[PDB]
């Protein structure tokens, strides 16, 4: 396969338009599909549907030439080995600390439970606070309720999920949006295929 | 199992590395570079004098039990050459080469080595770009002598151009961090927007959008920029060096004036040598401070192993049973012959037993009618 | 400026080390030893597997940040050869050589180096003393090839003799006394088979009659005393080498499985060469190693030819004239002349011997 | 809660432990698979159930946010299990950990393994004396070999259907896998009076 491989994961739903106006409308509708690799209107582009967590991995190793990854994922994973070409300004949420509603700070070293371990260590370091961090893979809202951690680091848009689970947003860590990332080799060797899709996206977000 | 970024180099690979390390060393020496062999360990006071944060984090710390003082296992030989030049170099031109093991705490690139075999050359005490052209000449003699099918492409940059655009336009640390991140990520749109806000912004967007075309670049720069002789000379150096590489070495040269890595170490022209489509540069060179003018390059010799081939070895077994049937004088004669074959670089085994079999045998040395001769297996 | 036992090797010494390290490596390779280049660092699990207390204490520990696990900077390559032979060696005879930097926490002996350049050869999978005779022959061809004025004296020992006197009849006590040649203290401390233990110390040197001096009971020992005699004579007959014997040389008690060789240059305290039998199925093995840096003092190369192209003359050359002088200079470097294309009129190489000068359309070498 | 907190995973484990729990005297009030609640009561008011992602059960137990859990040996081996007691093998969710590559494609160079099971991978290929580059994945791994991110994957397989359906074939057997009953080390000492009956009933049931 001599063309571009695109790594996508909400994001599929919000990139469809960007892709439509770039000339890359998917054949099938993944949400109801068993296929891993997906063709598209452009026969020089294929799409990999991954878990958001994995998109930066596939791109960075060149199993995908470019991907749409949340800045949450990039910050946690480390974007050292990919180019961040453009901020798509989609999936606009934020990374925040969250604890139990009205619950006070304990008289002991803070214990953070989260999938965003590196983000947690980094944030609380810049606040000059010493934290014990616990890695989680699944839903994190339970962790404070059973006292696995005092706080969680998660992505929050409105606040509904936190509140519905008895949790309240504490500290704002940073803003988050889907970013277009590119493999370093792919950018040099397949730029002729990339430039039109990049120029269309730059156009689309304006 | 070994730690990530740590590998055995065994058998023919080890022989090949031995041959590379040695051929490249004598080449550098025949070009008038003085071989220096600094130690693997020093006190951090000397080893990391003027080090970056990247180099400090990359250097393993150990305690000197004799004195209680902190030492490091070198992650880079280049600073040791500085210490050596400061002591023995004098005020005039001086040339040094070196090949040595260095150790990194973390890998450079994805599944990258932490034990690179670092080989390099440096020229101290010459302002002229002539010294940068000399390093290019030595580097390319070395590379051509390896008879590789792999092609080296050279990216030229010049940190001076951007450092000057930053000074003349009085950029805040904040702003400079912004542009460098945007450059490093090829973010043209993000950069275009940000430049409409910044002073001389048009110049910063020009380096990104028109830097590749060096021959016209000065003409595209603002009156202010074109007035500054540091920028004029910098863009000149790139031209002189670019042409020399194409004309003299038939080298594909690209120009990227937004190549600002080693911002703190680099004081001017920077050359990066890429093998094929491999992400991490094989060769990292350019101008750096010592008021002692200095320029140099280094490569991980171990990254050449993949792109170099030696002729198949001749691996030879003396026939055990035949050799033992020989009288004393017959043995002196066969030993004189074996000595001759080793002179020629044949790998010959005097067998301890009838079963003693060398790895990858090619030939036995066998007796037939008063004559010892090689016979393929 | 540098820590004790840590030195630069600079300029002609560095070139000379480069030449030694290389000549000795290809010698070993031409004798059928396989070059292996193990790394400076491993996890301690592998690097110190079966290590002595001396080896552990001599090895710098460092932290792998990727895994949190302990690594070491090797103080000795020999154990890495074992690991390599276990993986690739098979069960037949196998030969390895190596050269590599090793690092020690504390100096070996008085004013010893902590950064020896370790060069060595090992033979795995042969019981016969024949393999020890092969190592001796290889080592001595290597040493003779250096055309040194310095003489190597070889001390032979055999740990088996004492290991047997120990089995057939404290150990740390005698070894301390032996290790210090403390005869009176040893004589007293001799009072099971005590007479034998004091005899090894007092009569070890005279190997030819030593069996006769040992207790009838004590008379492995027979063959051990035989190995020493075979090896001693071989070194005198074949290499005209002064050989002394010390059966109380139990330095490497933990590693050494039989015959041990130490090679001393002149009257220097620390052995230049440390060799003998060690274990590596019950896979037999024997080997030696030396610090290549310790040869630098006793080796001389031919003076280098260091050449300056005339700056003024070179600049007067048209393009085609420059192509031709470059072709000539390329030829001189092929021959091993050290040639400098000068950046300026003042550019002077260290230890200049010859200028390349233009006279009547011809470039020629002239002593300074 | 003065009583025992039980950490289960939804789907297969929950489905196959329900009977063991019924016969232990712990039948769930609500039916989780269709529910939004994190903590679940049960017929015994001294037992509550946490529904977690299988990946997290050993974490919640080890830190004492759950007193005991049902975890796959796959998860325990990967996570460590140094800080919990493995009281009994329930002999449910019987699958195996295996290497898998492309069908009839041979092993190439240094292997690149892509998997969730990184520590298992490093451990297995170490005992085979094989030198591997390991790539962490979070989502389904079947795509990784097809786009050449890895030469092999390490995954759980029962029958083989999923691998084959994705063009992959099971290669090497690493070890057998089943749900194991794990206990927090403090909980086992402090709440044994509550645990003994439930443990004895399970031992009986299997
Ligand atoms: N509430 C939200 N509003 C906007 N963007 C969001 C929100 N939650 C997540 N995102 C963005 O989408 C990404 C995750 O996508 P999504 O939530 O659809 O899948 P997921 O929950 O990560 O699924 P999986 O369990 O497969 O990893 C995040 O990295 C973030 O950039
Ligand atoms: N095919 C199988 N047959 C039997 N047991 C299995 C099988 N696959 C996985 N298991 C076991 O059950 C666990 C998988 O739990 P589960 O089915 O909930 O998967 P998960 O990865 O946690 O998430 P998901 O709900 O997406 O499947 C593993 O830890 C393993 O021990
Ligand atoms: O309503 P808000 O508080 O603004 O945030 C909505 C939540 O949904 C997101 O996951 P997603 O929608 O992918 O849920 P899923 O992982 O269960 O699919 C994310 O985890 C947010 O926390
Ligand atoms: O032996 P096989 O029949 O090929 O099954 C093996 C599959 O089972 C597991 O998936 P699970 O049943 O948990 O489904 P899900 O992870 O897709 O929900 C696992 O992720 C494997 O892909």
């Amino acid at each position: 396969f001599l063309g571009l491989t695109l790594a996508l994961s909400r994001i599929l739903e919000e990139t469809m338009p960007l892709l439509r106006a770039a000339g890359v409308e998917l054949l099938e509708d993944p949400e109801a599909s068993a296929k891993l690799i997906f063709p598209t209107s452009n026969p020089n582009v294929r799409v990999l549907i991954l878990r958001a967590s994995d998109v930066p991995t596939y791109v960075e190793h060149g199993a995908a030439d470019f991907g749409v990854a949340g800045k949450d994922v990039l910050l946690e994973h480390g974007a050292n080995h990919v180019y961040e070409l453009l901020d798509l300004k989609i999936a606009q949420c934020k990374l925040m600390t969250a604890g139990v509603k009205d619950a006070p700070l304990p008289n002991r070293r803070l214990r953070i439970a989260t999938k965003y371990v590196n983000v947690a260590r980094a944030y609380f370091a810049s606040q000059g606070q010493q934290v014990d961090v616990i890695k989680l893979y699944g839903s994190m809202e339970l962790a404070p309720l059973v006292g696995l951690g005092d706080l969680i680091v998660d992505v929050v848009d409105t606040g509904n999920t936190l509140r519905a689970n008895g949790l309240e947003a504490r500290d704002h860590i940073c803003d988050v949006s889907s970013r277009l990332i590119v493999n370093q080799v792919s950018y040099k060797r397949k730029f002729a295929l990339l430039e039109p899709i990049l120029d269309s996206f730059k156009n689309s977000i304006n | 199992m070994l730690p990530d970024g740590v590998a055995d180099v065994l058998f023919e690979d080890a022989h090949k590395q031995e041959v590379l390390r040695h051929q490249l060393t004598q080449q550098l020496i025949t070009h008038g570079y003085q071989l220096v062999s600094p130690p693997m360990i020093e006190f951090t006071e000397s080893l990391l004098s003027g080090a970056s944060e990247d180099l400090k984090r990359q250097t393993f710390k150990i305690i000197d039990q004799l004195t209680g003082r902190l030492m490091g296992i070198r992650a880079d030989i280049t600073p040791q050459i500085l210490r050596i030049d400061a002591h023995h170099g004098g005020d005039g031109i001086a040339r040094y080469c070196y090949a040595g093991d260095v150790i990194h705490t973390l890998p450079s690139g994805l599944f990258g080595s932490r034990t690179p075999l670092q080989l390099g050359a440096e020229i101290f005490g010459c302002e002229s770009i002539a010294a940068d052209i000399e390093l290019i000449d030595v580097l390319f003699s070395m590379i051509n002598s390896l008879d590789m099918s792999a092609v080296l492409h050279v990216d030229l940059g010049h940190v001076t151009i951007f450092k000057r655009l930053a000074e003349l336009a009085a950029l805040s640390a904040s702003d400079t961090e912004q542009l460098m991140q945007l450059y490093a990520n090829k973010n043209l749109p993000e950069l275009k927007q940000v430049c409409q806000v910044l002073p001389m912004g048009s110049d910063f967007y020009t380096l990104a959008r028109f830097g590749h075309d060096i021959a016209n670049l000065l003409g595209r720069l603002s009156e202010n920029a074109q007035q500054d002789t540091k920028i004029v000379t910098a863009i000149d150096e790139l031209q002189r060096l670019k042409a020399h590489l194409q004309v003299q070495w038939q080298c594909a040269v690209s120009i990227d004036v937004t190549e600002l890595s080693g911002y703190h170490y680099h004081t001017g022209i920077v050359f990066n040598g890429y093998i094929n489509s491999e992400t991490q540069p094989l060769v990292r060179g350019g101008r750096f401070d010592g008021p002692r003018q200095a320029t140099g390059f280094s490569m991980d010799v171990s990254r050449l192993l993949a792109h170099t081939q030696l002729d198949a070895p001749f691996i030879v077994l003396i026939d055990y049973d035949a050799f033992n049937n020989l009288d004393s004088a017959q043995r002196q004669l066969l030993l004189q012959q074996v000595a001759s074959l080793r002179q020629q670089g044949y790998r010959v085994t005097m067998p301890l037993t009838a079963e003693d079999m060398p790895v990858g045998l090619t030939h036995r040395l066998s007796l037939a009618d008063n004559q010892w001769r090689l016979h393929a297996v």
